[PDB]
């Protein structure tokens, strides 16, 4: 179950290998913190 | 409080995941960290598809057990580090007023089916006017200890945090006697381009 290499063809291959068409997160309602590391 | 990662009955104090190598002495990295303004607010229906869902699932667990229990990390994981005695570990610590028997489960899921559980019970001491709970240098699972290599040996950071996109770890410790749940934490990382974290309740 090296279900970790579905992880990396899903983003590296990128759409060869099967996996279930995924929705990013900068596209969901989520504060503006989320990406902004602190410092 | 509401300004920290806490419920009623139970206050993560301590967390981290690192390597450390020995040689005489010993020297180690922090993978993560966090240790212990009120927390900003996520709405727990964007993440519910990022986590397992039908019967056992992180829908069914809010809705059920005390809905200020449940949290969203995000961290930004330091991945700059270096193979012989390479130790892997993840150390946490809980307070509590009560004394208790925690379950605590942890699953690591990709494209939000879970791939690996972990699970131990840990017993309270008494400390001061409460009790504590320290999981101590648990080991970390060679999945885990792999997905960290595969990561590291990408040409751009970026890449990474474009895989991680699919990639979370839901942390549930309830209580052993009364099914109740006492924290449920959700994770979702991102590698810095230096390590950090916010700290979010979950709601709805």
């Amino acid at each position: 179950e090296t279900d970790l290499e579905a992880l990396f063809n899903a983003v590296m291959n990128p759409k060869t290998a099967n996996v279930p068409q995924t929705v990013p997160m900068r596209l969901r309602k989520l504060p503006d913190s989320f990406f902004k590391p602190p410092e | 409080s509401m300004r920290s990662i806490a419920s009623s009955k139970l206050w993560m104090l301590e967390f981290s995941a690192f390597l450390e190598r020995q040689q005489d002495p010993d020297t180690y990295n922090k993978h993560l960290f966090v240790h212990i303004p009120y927390l900003e607010t996520v709405d727990i229906r964007q993440i519910y598809d990022k986590f397992p869902e039908k019967k056992g699932g992180l829908k069914e667990l809010f809705e059920r057990g005390p809905s200020n229990a449940f949290f969203l990390v995000k961290f930004w994981a330091d991945l700059n580090t270096n193979e012989g005695s390479a130790f892997y570990g993840v150390s946490s610590q809980y307070e509590s007023p009560e004394n208790m028997i925690i379950t605590c489960s942890t699953k690591v899921c990709s494209f939000g089916k879970q791939v690996v559980e972990k699970v131990e019970t840990e017993y309270a001491r008494y400390e001061n006017g409460h009790y504590l709970y320290r999981i101590h240098r648990s080991p970390l699972c060679e999945y885990m200890i792999n997905f960290i290599h595969k990561l590291k040996h990408l040409p751009e950071k970026y890449m990474m945090n474009s895989v991680l996109e699919n990639f979370t770890i839901l942390q549930v410790v309830t209580n052993r006697d009364t099914q109740e749940t006492l924290l449920c934490i959700a994770y979702v990382f991102e590698v810095s381009a230096s390590a950090q974290h916010h700290i979010y309740r979950l709601v709805k």
